[PDB]
């Protein structure tokens, strides 16, 4: 499908499966996004990180 | 080899013996933009070392029945240093931040502190008590300068989101049982790469007492709570004549 | 090029974003190991210090004795897509015959998805949001009757000539979109882009847009953030006489390719105005429920 | 012409529906995307942040609505008595209704995984004690002595340089998911209760206060899962906005 | 003109008309006319067990 | 009879959806077309070329009409004086409306890239002077002063061989594209002022005459780009054409 | 514009007809399958009891 | 005097930056601009009056007779192009009746 | 596709990507335009063209 | 609030019981002289 490349994703690292009938791409479907989670940044956002093993104050 | 920190960015330099750690804001240090992100064609002026060093801003009193308090960043320095008499040329403006609030106790006092950072903390009003009236904050209440502001309602924050789900931000504990000092580094948090520095206001720090003090007669009665921050990796771009708001 | 040996071995100029995290793919839940009895020195999994900011990394094996479970349960329901592709009611229009609200055929809404508190405290969550759109219009009379009557949608971008009324020339359209639908027909459903000239919404804008002297006559611009103001919605009947069919238009908005930045806590109390974190002053509810005693339930 | 049918499901309006609609705009590129921190890709990443549990939900005037996130603990006969007791779902008008995990499970309908409730003591640095957290599989009714509340999953936590203890409550459930527990035929989905007992005493020293307070703070695991969407339960709106 | 709407159990219900929970921001709901063919949808396996 | 789904969207008529719709003339081959000089491509190419900017906006009347082109000099007191001052916004009622920029970014909402503003001098040869033509970025109100005015972006110009500079506008913003700014919230877009002092004189020897008249002209930059067409504001249309 | 022809057969309810259908709930997995035992694969195999 | 523009870069007259500009150029091309459906005519068909008292009514073929449309076609002056023509009829009352 | 080719648009240097269901060409859509710009014909127009780091007139 | 703006040092009391402020040689010359009062206050380190 030779179209415009101007949905608001791109340049991203999550890669769609879509559906689109038109020339531009912000009408397409929603599709499945990728699965990919990070919970080292809202979570254990400090620098030097423990082991789970020691206590962290010595 | 975790209690105790150093902090050495320019010409100032922070010692304690009693901190817990060092938080990394969102898990991003601060930095400056990139071309790709970069909207200007003017280059960008950077002070290195005369702009990114500590500020001690004010001494607060945490007496038994505190509330809380608010600084807004960075109105807090438009009055201080080269810094504040680089925001008041130049129209762009990009800075992460590094705060570090200081409380210290005896080991007979117990009580405990919430140190959080809130992106675009909007000040909300009570709309007249009953809600009718269409009233706003005024100048003296949104930007409070480099005094703080205390807090009316502290349990909904006085912008209609409760206190206890607060720390989905950042934050630290001052626990004046294990620890003394609180530091948090806050890189740039704004949808566009420059901003100006003399309205939008980026977050809003709030120190907030969850546990009260406590001490029996005969300790001293005033326990200070101080804010010490400095911007890290600052840039201005566009120069005009110096104007005060 | 460079002789000074403070700038040659400087870091002036770090453009990277340095990051300490490190996305891993994560289809479905975490599994659980064997854990035998543990009785050592030293090594302890269940004390922590919440002085330091950081949550709770401690493992359910390190607690207590657990069992090998393998753990299918997908996670592809918690995200981003899958939580905001759900059309909610954003905006209302009336057009009623005999009346002083819209007496004219013809009524003006301004764009804003922060009309209705069940919407609002979705899309409140995060601060930063950036998505394109999927409108519908659902038009009935109040009595939910559907009557043959043509009708025509025109978004208005910010800054084109308002309609004063319903014979004006602005609704000639000759470069604005404009959609026209009957009533006996599916409605109508458009796609809109991320038309900000940011590089994301934001739903709290903290400061002022304008500079000068904030008295008490230009206090009701805070916390108006223009780039977010997207025009004007308008509807009318087309025709030149008066119609005799009361109309109800209803706006309908799902969001698609959503990204979402910097989440904040969700409201508990009221709303009570558009674009106004304003609550009542003597009616502060607690978010929770009361009980008798603590010791008790 | 082409030969078609029309099957039922037509001239519908499923708000809910994925599928191409018609765009308004020809040929547009819009802003493009700069490095803005904090980017969400999952709703499991706000799950695993600790926020404070009002276990404390006794008082209800305004002037003291600060008061309901943490309870008190002081010096006792040393009789291993009772200092707080909550129920453990995540679904119900309680405790966890404050908490990210409180609003972010009122918009699903049923949850899978381990909950974890993280305490913190603070009192003063001269002031030891030891506290007994037991959690309560269902059909347990509330305990009447600490004898009694030993048998379940417990944790015996003590006062010290470290001043926060993790207990994780297990996932045991008979089956994969549960949903929101209520009053009635909905007590059939009920993870529970967690009580807080004292082990041996709060012991101080002359000079320190009496009264110490303990805080709450609860999270979720890694293994934490929702499902089916849903509209938000305990909130309410006024009529008449504006 | 008539609105189908599947409230999740813990949802609250609408307690009349013009109540502000048919306002369907996550309940999935569906629109029909009756000068149409009659809606159809497709429920999955909605249980716990 | 193909099994086929009517979805939402149908029946409707959007003034700006593309698609195929059905010819009416049947193996028609048109009128093939030949080699016309001045073929436009873009919009673009319309930006770029230099228009005349009214700065001096003041007379009303029919008959004084032309005078609203070009803005006069003279001989001053030799006290760093102000002759002329205007913003600098492409979308907003001024100056800047009566060019080819103005008309084609009223078709747009939004614009990006740098302005440049091209000057020319129309007096004697044996008049010469030197002109500060100073630039502020937005947030600086009008100055009172030459040495409160030099602190922005300024280009110093000298009469000569040669009788036009360029101050081109920097694209000094906190977005990527701005928007058409206006009175009230819609300051947020305000590009700034551009004002023209006396560097040291306007000097003229006997003979020559005492008033001379400089032209602007305005245009574009290469990195110009206009965004969402739209419908256009400065104009207006009266009832009952014929 | 793609050309297409109405055939009869349109707008009716065969309550037999096997067809797609508009889904509810987007990118839903259901609780997963355990073993349980006494699964019919056929209703012949209650005729021979 | 010479009647061409400025060729004045923006580095030869300040300090620039380094920029990688990626702002498309694709909205401001000639089918981005024209292909947005205007009213062009207005044919009226009344039932007892002057105008077209016999049910028909004759319209000549021109795209000048509404303002908003003729100002934009004459900013050039040849075109050449296609076109995608759309017949709304409806009571001057707004009401569709089966006719 | 087999069809005529009779747009408007044919022998031109500009390429498109359109899509067609009937027999004659004006009747598909609008499509992707190449961008190709050209500054130097309304904008310097000029027989000898000069540097930018040189005065024109001397 | 003044005084902040040179360079300092913030000292918290704990387990280790000293701080070294080391003054750096901030001078427009090479060697400096003894400060007195007069003309030869040119020579001034500064405050601390
Ligand atoms: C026929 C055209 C249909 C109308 C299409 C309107 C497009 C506007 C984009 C909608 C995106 C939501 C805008 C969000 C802004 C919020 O209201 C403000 N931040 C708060 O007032
Ligand atoms: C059922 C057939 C529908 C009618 C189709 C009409 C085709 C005519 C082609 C329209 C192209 C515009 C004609 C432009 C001419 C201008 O009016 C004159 N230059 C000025 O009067």
């Amino acid at each position: 499908s030779h179209e415009n490349s101007n949905s608001a994703t791109e340049g991203s690292t999550i890669n769609y499966t879509t559906i689109n009938y038109y020339k531009d791409s912000y009408a397409a479907t929603a599709g499945k996004q990728s699965l990919k989670q990070d919970p080292d940044k809202f979570a254990n956002p400090v620098k030097d990180i423990f082991t789970e093993m020691a206590a962290p104050l010595k | 080899s975790d209690r105790v920190a150093q902090l050495t960015i320019g010409n100032s330099t922070i010692t304690t013996q009693e901190a817990a750690n060092i938080i990394v804001g969102y898990g991003e240090w601060p930095s400056y933009c990139s071309d790709d992100d970069a909207t200007a064609v003017d280059k960008p002026t950077r002070p290195d070392v005369s702009v990114n060093r500590f500020y001690t801003l004010d001494t607060k009193l945490w007496e038994k029945s505190s509330k809380g308090w608010y600084w807004k960043f960075p109105d807090v320095l438009t009055e201080t240093g080269v810094f504040g008499q680089n925001a008041q040329f130049h129209y762009l403006y990009r800075s992460g931040f590094c705060i570090h609030v200081q409380c210290n106790a005896s080991k007979f006092h117990q009580g405990a502190l919430l140190v959080a950072i809130l992106p675009e903390y909007v000040i909300g009003t009570v709309a007249g008590g009953t809600g009718t009236e269409d009233s706003h904050p005024p100048y003296k209440q949104t930007q409070p300068g480099a005094d703080g502001f205390e807090l009316q309602h502290p349990y909904v924050l006085d912008a209609g989101i409760p206190i206890s789900q607060l720390t989905v931000c950042h934050h630290q504990r001052i626990n004046l049982r294990t620890n003394n000092c609180a530091t948090i580094i806050v890189p740039y948090m704004n949808t566009l790469p420059f901003d100006s520095a003399l309205n939008h206001c980026n977050f809003g720090l709030l120190v907030v007492p969850i546990s009260p003090l406590d001490f029996d007669q005969g300790a001293t009665p005033v326990i200070p709570i101080t804010i010490t921050l400095a911007p890290m990796c600052s840039e201005f771009a566009g120069l005009r004549q110096a104007v005060t708001q | 090029g460079d002789r000074v040996a403070d700038v040659i071995e400087s870091s002036i100029g770090d453009s990277v974003s340095r990051a300490l995290t490190q996305a891993l793919p994560a289809p479905t839940g975490q599994n659980t190991q064997v854990s035998s009895h543990r009785l050592d020195t030293g090594e302890v999994p269940a004390l922590q210090a919440a002085e330091i900011g950081a949550s709770s990394n401690t493992s359910d094996e390190s607690m207590i004795e657990t069992r090998c479970v393998l753990n299918s349960h997908s996670t592809a329901e918690t995200t981003l897509d899958s939580f905001f592709s759900r059309a909610g009611l954003v905006g209302e229009i009336d057009l009623p015959l005999e009346g002083t609200t819209n007496p004219n055929g013809y009524a003006n809404w301004d764009i804003d998805i922060t009309g209705y508190a069940q919407m609002r405290r979705k899309v409140e969550l995060f601060t930063y949001m950036r998505f394109d759109a999927e409108f519908t219009f659902v038009a009935c009379t109040p009595t939910g009757q559907v009557v043959p009557q043509l009708l025509q949608y025109m978004f208005v971008p910010p800054g084109a000539p308002k309609p004063e009324s319903r014979e004006s020339l602005a609704w000639q359209t000759a470069t604005n979109p404009s959609v026209f639908v009957k009533l006996t027909d599916p409605p109508a459903q458009v796609s809109v882009p991320f038309m900000s000239p940011a590089s994301a919404y934001q739903w709290f804008y903290d400061g002022y847009p304008t500079f000068g002297e904030h008295k008490q006559e230009k206090d009701l611009e805070y916390g108006a953030c223009p780039n977010n103001m997207m025009g004007t919605f308008s509807v009318r009947t087309v025709g030149s006489s008066k119609s005799k069919y009361p109309l109800v238009v209803r706006i309908y908005m799902r969001m698609k390719h959503v990204r979402a930045w910097i989440p904040r806590p969700m409201r508990n109390q009221n709303y009570l105005f558009k674009a106004n974190p304003n609550y009542a002053g003597n009616s502060i509810k607690p978010t929770g429920t009361s009980r008798s005693a603590i010791t008790t339930l | 012409g082409f030969p078609t049918e029309l099957k039922p499901g037509t001239n519908q309006f499923l708000t809910t529906d994925d599928g191409v609609s018609a765009p308004i705009l020809p040929n547009f590129h819009p802003t493009p995307c700069i490095h803005i921190p904090g980017e969400v890709r999952n709703l499991l990443e706000l799950c695993q942040v600790e926020t404070i549990l009002e276990v404390n939900n006794v008082p209800t005037n305004a002037t003291s609505l600060m008061e309901r996130l943490r309870f008190p603990v002081s010096a006792q006969a040393g009789k291993g008595e009772l200092c707080a007791v909550f129920r453990a779902d995540p679904g119900r008008d309680g405790p966890w209704q404050s908490t990210m995990l409180g609003q972010l499970c009122g918009y699903y309908t049923q949850w899978s995984g381990s909950l974890e409730v993280t305490f913190m003591f603070t009192g003063s640095f001269m002031a030891t004690g030891k506290m007994l957290i037991a959690y309560t599989p269902p059909g347990g009714p509330l305990p009447k002595d600490r004898a009694t509340a030993m048998l379940g999953t417990h944790v015996i936590w003590d006062f010290g340089l470290q001043s926060s203890v993790t207990l994780v409550i297990p996932w045991i459930s008979n089956t994969h998911y549960r949903a929101h527990a209520r009053d009635g035929v909905f007590d059939y989905y009920t993870t529970g209760l967690v009580s807080i007992w004292y082990q041996t005493n709060y012991v101080v020293p002359i000079g320190a206060p009496n009264t110490a307070y303990i805080i709450a703070l609860a999270a979720a695991q890694k293994n934490f899962t929702m499902k089916l969407c849903k509209d938000t339960s305990h909130i309410l709106q006024t009529a008449s906005i504006q």
